[PDB]
């Protein structure tokens, strides 16, 4: 069968350069033409570029928005597709997929998320949302980077629990709210692995 | 000269029922060689995109037989014969005649069909310690409403409101939103509301501080 | 020199792509080719000898529950009483029975009287109904010699003659009562070559059997196939047995989901149907009765006991049958339930179709049964449903049921869109194909479900009427010839064209020793000749 | 998992019957009850089939089991047969023609 | 507008070829797959139990 | 379904013109490229010509040998291709085939034969052929045109009977023989329908 | 420059067992796209040609699945598994790298396989009334011989001999050949021996009038 593995991603700071490698196996690597696509968080997907096969001269093609800064390359001996990104911006924070086929996107990889941010790791801040009269929650903010684990009553409270996805703030920090709806002993436990912070909070009138 | 594509935006479907999604174009895609240069891609949540139909009337392996394609010229239709639980996702209809393609378009959102539900608005005051930190983030939550389409507007405004939308509940099968109006504590201190419009609501519901 | 690359590939494989797509279509049809029905024969109590008689009987709401026969040597008085707890007694004395069980034509198949009496009635009746169904398909039985067609049947043992045995008919009892001998004998007398299989899954034994045939017909070991089942009881030991648990209805009438649903009722049954691939039948010119889209068989397995089924298994089998057939609950509009009448099984089945059919229905589906009209026929009962739906679909009329006071309160009919088909209704063509559901739940645990679709649209063809024409008839006995002649005379009393019936009898019949020919040019002419034809010659050639 | 079995009805307990064991003979002697009971005890859901073609009754069982397996509606199948004699009827029957 | 049409056609094409060839062998496996045996039990006269 | 019919072939004296028309059915005829290939009798097949579709301009290409007399045209309205013999010659006698597909040939018609001769009908010349002492036969020579039917004792004698294929003479006539091998009632019958000639002959040492 | 493709001239074979026919080339048939532009065609005796395999890998429709093919570079091989009675015919492994094609080459004929049979040589004099007609035809016949390759010459000579060869017989699978010499009466009477050379015979056989 045919498979490919993407690697080389992770947190990066704006300005510098990085490289993403993709190992393809299970077929004639040199015959096909590979391509790279990007998917922004909570948005559509954008075609980064592609490289032709050596039969057609192995030409390159890059999206004009990212052209001049990214460079794809091939190692047919080892069957590796490389994409070198340079001068990264916060807007480039997204997931990236490598796919065999210049026009038909037959097979797709597992993806690789690359995040570009100037923010450093920090400890989350948790604030209860006390009800005034059948819901109650905890708002967590100012934590970096993802992810953060949230539980209600250390997992005892599960019914009605809504854990809204975190949204990047304009300050560059991350924030979310985890609520639970119960009519009429209510604690929330938040753990942040990067800051290694464990905060237990209570929501009562 | 570039040909754009369009389709119905969202079509909830009851399971085990034949569904059809129509993709239109601004021009005919048929080439002189006698082939329509179109394809369809699926995208499951938290999953890489997958290819189902190519050149209009051809299905690849792995894709179950229930899927099929038809149409030509400027119009096309993807017919899913029978829908199970794992057909919910996003479908993109791409052309292939003109190259390169910058994006996959808005696509079409496929979810489960259920009865219309009214949101349960609930506005909460910011925590006291959050105020003492030097900020005020007032949050109102909308829960158990189907389908999407709820709009929240702030009046005491724009540019400081953040809205988070969660995934459809596995059992409840509605959606929920959290709208947070964020400001410096002083601005909240100067003056002491979010209004919700949804098809599940007969009239917009405004909840204040 | 290798510049020939641009134009070449397109014309090179414009055929390859369509070839390989055609291969894909081939796999799709191989796994899911609709099967076609061309033959029909049934024998039920109340004098039912032909399918149209049964259809008319159901149309006129005529019950067929008869009295217990005495020709079998039963000590009836020792079994009838109001004491349900008395040993070896049945609180029911009224039930549908096929009184023609002992009747048989041994000479037609060349059977000696000693083996004939020694032979199990089930087998002889199988042979008779099989010949009748094969003739109904309009296929020459003689031409079937050497063909690859197979036979499948369903029947349980009954021990006919298992008691006192005379020292004269010995040597035939083992072949008389062995179940496999049924299919073996029918194939041997017909000289077939396809597989001969007898199965047993209690009351569902017929429905599974034909399903098996489908696989064979899909696999390609036979061109056509024979399916069906028969149940005739010689010892009342069943009734008293069930009378011990009071599972039967004291009046002997099964109230299908009615308010007075309080018991069951047994009956004898005979059913045989010919199955054929849709494409092959279309090519061969045989008329199409109805088309099957799929089937499903599964065992309930673990349950509260051994006899009580689980509704979840019913849901699973219904979903599997629909998926294999590629249908949805919306498309179907009528389902033939098991209709046992048991206080236990009926609610379970009711909520089963509630949960599997009574959803997102733009039209309220109709539910009916036949056991309120005749009763339970054990293994044959299953195939019995197939007999009537195809007739009901043929006449474009929904047949009603009996003993409908008001639906049993154990069913929340508001949950589903189903309603009981208690009144005859029109079921006409509308451009949307009509579909019917059949189901069976054997006490052995296994359950089966079937889906039927209406026959395609075939244009009628008008033909000129010939001035004069011969009418021929052949049989093995002179009295049989006379009876046949009377039967065609009675048919000719109706409105039929002479040329078409002449062509049918000359192209859809065999040739026998006893022969008769009458030349006529008018319907009155032929009727007079047939009723007056008395000169026949069974001569020998030179 | 489905099960397919083949057997010949030998009429075990056909003769005189005590009034204590009544109520289970009909289930105890029915051919289909073999497959039904084995599946019920094992709690399966695949089809349970009882067939018979006299001596070759078993040899068709795994053939049709393989057909069903190719059809793919069952994962694994159980095939085979069983023959025990309750009466010497076969011996005297076939001794009548040497 | 259609200069390098065959260049895109080749890749539009090879995957379809191999895919429906896999379907072609699927038909053969479906109607011809050998069936493995994983367990046997037998009881025969003469004390044979295994 | 995709079906081809060929017509227009026949016997014509040398130096004339002829039209052979092949009609297609069950598919888009205009989307393919037709081709014509001839096979000499008792010889191999020989490519003749091919015409593309309107997508490639429908250009017609021919072998150099057939250049100057033969033209191929296609009509999409009736989905029929015509090929035009001019200055017909005996050496061009062959069975002609119209095929679908420019390079690859996925389909062939029933095929048409071309007969070129100046001679006319002529009865067979039947001659006995007797041994010296286990074989015998009858030789038929100088008959035209094909075919001729030869029987032995009005079909009574079939075993050991071999009828060699007819061979065109240099004079435009045909010759062959029917031979039966029997050691130690030997009647041959020859019928030529075009000349309506029936000849019976006997063979004796 | 033009690629030359070769193969065994003939492969007589018995039914029931697999056979293999090779095909060579004078140039690599792989293209930059990565495909071997080789096709296989089969013509039945006295019937239209038939297409079986293209790209030497995948098989067209209608063809029995017992056919297969493989190869690369300049070498390829078609493999049959079950030789059948109708499987006899003429095969052509024809290339498509250079277009157009003038012919299909000699091709490879296949016949049923039997034991080697020596011909029965007979010489028959011209008929008396044919002699009266002014012509004389002497015929040399080879009966029930196998395999192909019979060679006939006249001595007492060339340029007046016509040879008719029958196909493989259905009964004994042997062959029959007839060579005819025609001359005027004077030439027949101006001199007063058909040499036969076949692998079935041990030595050439000479028989005179």
């Amino acid at each position: 069968e045919v498979q490919l593995v993407q690697s080389g991603g992770g947190l990066v700071q704006p300005g510098r350069s990085l490289r993403l490698s993709c190992t393809a196996s299970g077929f004639t690597f040199g015959d096909y033409a590979m391509s790279w696509v990007r998917q922004a968080p909570g948005k559509g997907l954008e075609w980064v570029g592609f490289i032709r096969s050596k039969a057609y001269g192995g030409t390159t093609e890059y999206a004009a928005s990212v052209k001049g800064r990214f460079t794809i390359s091939r190692d047919d001996s080892k069957s590796i597709a490389y994409l070198q990104m340079n001068s990264l911006k916060t807007e480039d924070t997204a997931v990236y997929y490598c796919t065999r086929g210049g026009t038909l996107f037959d097979y797709w990889g597992q993806g690789t998320l690359v995040t570009v941010s100037s923010a450093s790791t920090k400890g989350p801040s948790v604030f209860p949302l006390a009800p005034s009269s059948a819901a109650l929650g905890c708002l967590v903010k100012d934590y970096f980077p993802e992810p953060v684990t949230v539980s209600w009553n250390s997992g005892a409270l599960t019914s009605g629990v809504h854990t809204f996805p975190a949204v990047l703030q304009s300050s560059g920090l991350y924030s979310l709210s985890s609520v639970v709806t119960v009519p009429s002993t209510y604690i929330c436990n938040v753990n942040h692995k990067p800051s290694n912070t464990k905060v237990d909070k209570k929501v009562e009138p | 000269d570039v040909v754009m594509t369009q389709s119905p935006l969202s079509l909830p479907v009851t399971p085990g029922e034949p569904a059809s999604i129509s993709c239109r174009s601004s021009q005919s895609l048929l080439h002189s060689n006698g082939y329509n240069y179109l394809d369809w891609y699926l995208q499951k949540p938290g999953q890489s995109p997958q290819l189902l139909i190519y050149l209009g009337s051809n299905r690849a392996s792995g894709v179950p037989d229930r899927f099929s394609g038809s149409g030509s010229g400027t119009d096309f239709t993807l017919k899913i014969s029978r829908v199970e639980a794992e057909d919910v996702g996003v479908y993109y209809c791409m052309q292939s005649l003109q190259t390169p393609r910058l994006t996959f378009g808005p696509g079409t959102k496929v979810d489960i069909k259920r009865t219309v539900a009214a949101p349960s608005v609930f506005i909460f005051p910011p925590s006291d310690e959050q105020l003492k930190s030097g900020t005020a983030s007032v949050v109102c939550l909308l829960n158990n409403f189907y389908p999407r389409g709820a709009k929240v507007q702030w009046k005491v405004q724009s540019g400081n409101s953040q809205e988070s939308v969660t995934e459809q509940d596995s059992k409840d099968s509605t959606y929920s939103l959290s709208s947070t109006l964020t400001l410096s504590k002083a601005d909240y201190e100067k003056h002491k509301a979010c209004e919700v419009t949804h098809q599940g609501l007969s009239s917009p519901v405004t909840k204040s501080f | 020199m290798a510049s020939t690359d641009s134009e070449k590939v397109a014309e090179y494989l414009r055929r390859a792509t369509l070839d390989l797509r055609a291969a894909r279509q081939r796999i799709r049809e191989l796994e899911g080719e609709p099967i076609a029905i061309v033959g029909m024969a049934c024998r039920l109590p109340g004098g039912v000898a032909s399918p149209e008689d049964l259809w008319r009987l159901v149309a006129e709401r005529v019950d067929a529950v008869s009295e217990f026969p005495g020709d079998r040597g039963w000590d009836l008085d020792s079994l009838i009483d109001p004491d349900r707890e008395r040993a070896g007694t049945s609180y029911v004395g009224q039930g549908g029975f096929l009184h023609d069980a002992g009747e048989f034509d041994a000479g037609f198949f060349g059977i000696s009287p000693r083996e004939a009496v020694a032979m199990d009635p089930q087998q002889r009746l199988l042979l008779e109904t099989s010949w009748e169904a094969l003739e109904n398909a309009g296929v020459d039985p003689i031409a079937l010699k050497g063909t690859d067609t197979g036979v499948f049947s369903g029947l349980m043992g009954q021990g006919y003659g298992s008691g006192a045995v005379a020292p004269e008919l010995e040597g035939f009892v083992t072949t008389g009562v062995a179940s496999s001998v049924a299919s073996g004998r029918v194939s041997y007398v017909l000289g077939l070559e396809g597989p001969a299989v007898t199965v047993d899954t209690a009351c569902s034994s017929s429905l599974v059997a034909m399903h098996l045939a489908a696989q064979a017909l899909r696999q390609g070991e036979c061109s056509m196939a024979l399916a069906g089942g028969v149940t005739v009881m010689a010892t009342p030991g069943s009734f008293v047995e069930f009378s011990r648990q009071r599972a039967l209805a004291p009046d002997g009438r099964c109230k299908a989901f009615a308010a007075a649903a309080d018991g069951t009722g047994w009956s004898e049954g005979v059913g045989v149907v010919v199955l054929e691939r849709l494409s092959v039948a279309r090519e061969r010119g045989h008329r199409i009765l109805a088309v099957l889209r799929g089937s499903a068989v599964n065992q309930d397995g673990a349950s509260n006991g051994l006899t009580a089924p689980n509704g979840l298994s019913q849901q699973r089998v219904i979903r599997r049958a629909l998926a294999a057939a590629g249908l949805a609950p919306s498309d179907v509009d009528v389902v033939e339930a098991h209709g046992t009448g048991t206080t236990l099984g009926d609610p379970i089945e009711a909520q089963a179709l509630l949960a599997t059919y009574g959803q997102e229905r733009k039209q309220p589906l109709w539910l009916g049964s036949l056991k309120s009209n005749i009763g339970h026929a054990q293994a044959a009962a299953g195939v019995a449903g197939v007999i009537k739906m195809v007739q009901a679909l043929r006449h474009e009329t929904l047949p009603p049921t009996l003993h409908v006071d008001k639906p049993t309160l154990e069913v929340d009919w508001s949950a589903g869109a189903i309603e009981l088909l208690t009144e005859a209704r029109a079921w006409p063509r509308n451009g949307r194909p009509r579909r019917a559901g059949v189901s069976s739940f054997g006490v052995s645990g296994t359950n089966a479900h079937l889906i039927l679709e209406e026959a395609p649209a075939e244009e009628p063809v008008a033909a000129p009427e010939l001035p004069v024409v011969p009418l021929v008839v052949s049989a093995r006995s002179t009295e049989s010839l006379s009876g046949q002649a009377e039967r065609l005379a009675s048919l000719l009393e109706g409105d039929v064209s002479l040329t078409e019936v002449a062509g049918a009898l000359v192209s859809r019949r065999a040739v026998l020793d006893e022969r008769a020919v009458v030349v006529a040019g008018s319907r009155e002419e032929a009727v007079t000749g047939l009723r007056a034809l008395n000169t026949a010659g069974s001569g020998t050639p030179g």
